[PDB]
RNA sequence: CAGUACCGUGAGGGAAAGGUGAAAAGAACCCCGGGAGGGGAGUGAAAUAGAGCCUGAAACCGUGGGCUUACAAGCAGUCACGGCCCCGCAAGGGGUUGUGGCGUGCCUAUUGAAGCAUGAGCCGGCGACUCACGGUCGUGGGCGAGCUUAAGCCGUUGAG
RNA sequence: GAGUGAGGGCGCGAGCGAUAACGUCCGCGUCCGAGCGCGGGAACAACCGAGACCGCCAGCUAAGGCCCCCAAGUCUGGGCU
RNA sequence: CAGGCGGUAGGGGAGCGUUCCCGAUGCCGAUGAAGGCCGACCCGCGAGGGCGGCUGGAGGUAAGGGAAGUGCGAAUGCCG
């Protein structure tokens, strides 16, 4: 931001080799380049996408996880609907589950997922899986093939 | 009627029921009873015979009192920039108490 | 990202005043000055840590010429009277016995140079 | 802790010197001894001491070789002139300050060596003026 | 002139303890209650011998 | 009880540093007597100060004239202005003006 | 309320300054009184909430308090013992010096320093090797004669 | 993956310089430097003796010490001064 | 148990505090968090960390690992 054009001598001046307004003390100016817009974009394949989610669900199934893969738990859409596949299917308040469903019923229907997931297409939610559980799949080859 | 010991260079006289340093040895805490070698004796009353040294046969003794305490020190030197600093030196220490010889 | 000092400069500055704050005017008002001082108390708190030692080392010693001198002898002469025949120590310390009670060290004086006849 | 500590020491009193006393040479003695050294009871910070006397204070037992021999170098000059006068004239004048000059030649130093000093009657009566125990020992 | 250094409050008041604070003399005037400085003129008592204030 | 002040001045402590530890001492009325008569500015202001705490101190505090000594008092710094004036190879010899702000008080005898 | 104060011949150069509370609800009244500034008292959870009003430290400023000083040689702190006023029933824990042994500081610079060879008015705060992409040699590593995909098309609240 | 060619002081050797210098230019050895943190040296990096963390109101001993200002015989002979 | 042990540069080992991440539709908190004056108890060898009182008046962040304008006496530095 083209700087007002440096300033008072040096050998003598105010007291100070120096006067260049660069800057070197306002706060605001001339210091340091740590942020800079790229903030470094690194990443990989599926040779680990998938061996990932094996050995953690294998064991988290060392421990009982669910698998139901496909079913109805009754209006697709409405909260409490699927609260009667709460008591009735087993799970309740503690392990924390996740799941996914391709369908774009169970998706205006999930909504507000107080202790699990709700999922769509195909993503990857490790992350909350790995402190908590239980889970359910859509079709052996949606987890692909 | 006093009485003298080193615990490894550090000499002693206590009287009859006195204690506070010593550094420290091992031997658990409070209730066991044990004794070392003795120099000559103490003074007052009617003592005055030592010679050769006598810490053989013979010996002195005191009781067990573990109370254990790490002492503080604080280190520090200082010449061209170079103030290494933080340093304590813990240590031991002993609250026991003793008797006679 | 944006991280920038804020309170911790006055953390590694304050042990500084306490553990001063006693000495002079300006050596107990300065971050700095309390800084080196605390260097000086401290080559020096740990050169009188270092001097205590090689100070009350000398202050038994001649008074134990002074049991002697009024006793009879000398210092160095009396000690090897000792060493030489039996037990040997005392602690140039212990002999404190000077103040409590004396005839007590009269005694073993007179025991150090029995080894010369 | 061994204390050691005096605890209220209390000095003595004593008297010294002779027509035949030999100058400086024992002058060394009386500090060293003055200090109250010789009292066990003794912390090097507790300024005790023996009241001195000096009677027979001049004529001292003359040491050697000191006749026009010896000098007395004191007194800065303060523009560029000091003091002087050897032997044959200062020990036969002032002749109490006579020998405490080789004393005062070396002494120790602080506080210390001053209320220690104070006890130190010199002249050449004998008969102090101010008579408190005199155990003369020589 | 122009010397290199900062100040000791210590000789700064030990300068000035003679500074002090002298007081200025307090003398008699009896009727009705006065004591008047050196010379004054003033109404508490006002005098007796001169022609200045009230006298009742 | 007896509570008086000093706050909002323009000037220097150090002129009343005397006028301070010259009435801690003496009662209410050896001083009044005396600093009305020592002038040099200082005088012609604490007198409105013994004046005030007068007032209430005898008003809420309930007190009386010759049984409030002079207890003691207190003296410190406080603002100042920006002012500048002319000089040398047009430089500028730059200052401010120290203010005062100190405390008084009596009590029962 | 700044491209405003201000400077500039011009060109232009270019500033500090956020903050009561939940609500101003913002002091009525009487006493000192020049208007100022004060005090009770009041609205008020709080006026050490009150208008250079949040909480408010540091350089600095003494009122009042305790330890201390006029025989005196001092990078000044230290440690030895000892003394005097504070808490701990106690054993001892403080403060601070009395004598005395101890006492050449520092940040640079350099065969070479304590340092009248530099710089440091003093405190607060702000202050300087990251990153891009590339290259090299190591490291936890997956797969492994195999081992990796650039920008895009769909999908992506968000993921892929 | 670093530092480094401003090193010198000392000593023997040695060219140099007027066996003139806390100098030069070296070989070497060593100490500092980097060991201004011991100790002697009166006080003082480079001389002799000494290589570093505790606690110590502990003992031997090397340099170097035994009248004072601070400590260990004003030892012992013998002579010389 | 022998061992080692000043150590400017330097190059190795750890750790230490300190601001933004997720754990935060988790948990302490007006029976005080942040700030701060005091400490002469508890641990760190230290880096620092705790803990308790008091002032103080709305936010903070476990274990954990994830980022790093940070680790500030000064530079006749910059500002007040």
């Amino acid at each position: 931001a083209y700087s007002g054009r440096k300033i008072w001598p040096q050998k003598h001046t105010g007291r100070a080799r120096h006067g260049d307004i660069g800057a070197p003390i306002f706060v605001g100016g001339g210091v340091v380049f740590g942020p800079k817009p790229r903030d470094y974009s690194y990443t990989l394949p599926k040779k680990v996408r998938k061996k990932g989610l094996a050995m953690a669900v294998a064991d988290r199934a060392r421990e009982g996880k669910l698998l139901l893969v496909e079913a109805f738990a009754g209006v697709n859409g409405k909260t409490k609907e699927f609260l009667a596949w709460a008591k009735e299917a087993g799970l309740d308040g503690s392990e924390s589950v996740l799941l996914v469903t391709g369908n774009e019923l169970v998706r205006r229907a999930a909504r507000n997922l107080p202790w699990v997931v709700t999922l769509a297409p195909e993503g990857l939610n490790v992350y909350d899986i790995v402190r908590t559980e239980r889970l359910v799949m859509d079709l052996d080859a949606w987890e692909v093939f | 009627m006093f009485a003298i010991v080193k615990t490894g260079g550090k000499q002693y006289r206590v009287e009859p029921g006195l204690k506070l340093r010593v550094e420290k040895l091992d031997a658990e805490p409070g209730a066991t009873v044990e004794l070392p070698v003795l120099l000559l004796g103490g003074e007052k009353t009617v003592v005055g015979t030592p010679v050769v040294e006598g810490a053989s046969v013979v010996a002195e003794v005191l009781g067990h009192g573990r109370g254990k305490k790490i002492l503080v020190s604080k280190f520090k030197a200082k010449v061209q920039y170079r103030r290494k600093k933080g340093h304590r030196q813990p240590y031991t220490e002993l609250l026991i108490k003793e008797i006679r010889g | 990202p944006r991280a920038k000092t804020g309170v911790v400069r006055r953390r590694k500055h304050k042990k500084i005043l306490k553990l001063a704050k006693g000495y002079w005017g300006l050596r107990s008002k300065s971050f700095r000055k309390a800084r080196e001082t605390l260097f000086a108390a401290g080559n020096y708190a740990y050169a009188h840590r270092k001097r205590r030692k090689r100070d009350f080392r000398r202050l038994w010693i001649v008074r134990i010429n002074a049991a002697c001198r009024q006793h009879g002898l000398n210092y160095s002469t009396f000690i090897h009277g000792l060493k030489k025949a039996g037990i040997e120590v005392d602690r140039k310390n212990l002999a404190d016995l000077a103040v409590r009670e004396p005839q007590v060290f009269a005694e073993l004086v007179e025991r150090a140079k029995a080894a010369q006849g | 802790v061994k204390t050691y500590v005096p605890k209220q020491v209390e000095p003595r009193w004593v008297l010294i010197d002779a027509e035949g006393k030999t100058l400086g040479r024992l002058a060394t003695k009386i500090a060293t001894l003055l200090r109250g050294k010789h009292r066990p009871d003794w912390t090097p910070n507790v300024a005790m001491g023996d009241f001195v006397v000096v009677v027979n204070a001049d004529k001292i037992r003359v040491t050697g070789k000191k006749l026009e021999q010896k000098i007395y170098t004191r007194y800065s000059g303060y523009p560029g002139g000091l003091k002087k006068i050897p032997l044959e004239k200062m020990l036969a004048t002032h002749p109490e300050r006579v020998l405490e000059h080789a004393v005062k030649g070396m002494l120790p130093k602080g506080p210390l060596g001053r209320r220690l000093f104070k006890r130190l009657k010199v002249y050449a009566g004998p008969d102090h003026p101010h008579q408190a125990q005199r155990p003369e020992k020589l | 002139p122009v010397p290199k250094k900062k100040t000791s409050k210590a000789r700064r008041d030990a300068r000035r303890s003679h500074h002090a604070l002298t007081p200025p003399i307090l003398v008699p005037c009896p009727e009705c209650k006065a004591m008047k400085p050196p010379h004054t003129v003033c109404p508490e008592c006002g005098y007796y011998a001169g022609r200045k204030v009230l006298e009742v | 009880e007896a509570k008086a002040i000093a706050r909002y001045v323009r000037i220097s402590p150090r002129k009343v540093r005397l006028v301070v530890d010259l009435i801690r001492g003496k009662s209410l009325e050896e001083a009044r007597n005396i600093l009305r008569y020592t002038n040099k500015r200082g005088a012609y202001f604490v007198a409105k100060v013994l004046e005030s705490a007068a007032a209430n101190a005898v008003n809420n505090h309930d007190m009386l004239e010759d049984r409030l000594y002079v207890k003691a008092a207190y003296v410190d710094e406080g603002p100042a202005l920006k002012r500048v004036l002319p000089r040398a190879r047009g430089r500028a010899d730059i200052i401010k003006k120290r203010t005062s702000h100190i405390t008084v008080i009596l009590g029962e005898k």
